[PDB]
């Protein structure tokens, strides 16, 4: 099983991460990357309308440029070095 | 009535490539009204084919614009 996981992951793809910037239409939103540069990408029925705001981080595919699920914020590698210092 | 069911067609066929994914960018100004100039967002310039059926009046002074990703 500790390798049938890994067979999963691997037969998979990564995520690049947006936010919406911006909704133009209902299936069409204005996303800027966290990479930069913005584009108009789409939306599986596995997000609803409802369940977007801006702001929001979305996920992308890298092959097809398509939203699929609703992913948390995003906050520095930098900002949590300073929560582990209390002594 | 052959000729009007490939039109439905042919702009069918465009309408694919209006869809997404997409790239965006920025009108500068033009250079014809068949041909016009977009410097993209990453920071490149095009010379590009103004698509027909779309405006034109707006499109000139600058303005937002979508171009194709892999055309």
């Amino acid at each position: 099983d500790k390798t049938e996981n890994d067979i999963k992951a691997l037969q998979s793809i990564g995520q690049l991460i947006g936010e919406v910037m911006k909704e133009l239409s209902e299936e069409k939103y204005i996303v800027k990357a966290s990479s930069g540069p913005r584009y108009i990408v789409g939306v599986r029925n596995s997000v609803d309308r409802s369940k977007l705001k801006k702001g929001v981080r979305v996920t992308l595919d890298i092959t097809t440029l398509t939203i699929m699920r609703i992913l948390p914020r995003e906050t520095d590698p930098l900002v949590y070095n300073m929560t582990s210092f209390e002594q | 009535r052959h000729l009007k069911r490939e039109l439905k067609r042919a702009q069918e066929e465009v309408k694919r490539i209006q869809s997404v994914p997409l790239v965006i960018g920025q009108f500068l100004e033009p250079i014809d009204q068949n041909t016009g100039i977009v410097s993209s967002t990453t920071g490149m310039s095009y010379v590009v084919r103004i698509l027909s059926t779309l405006d034109r009046e707006l499109l000139k002074p600058s303005m937002s614009v979508a171009l194709h990703r892999h055309s």
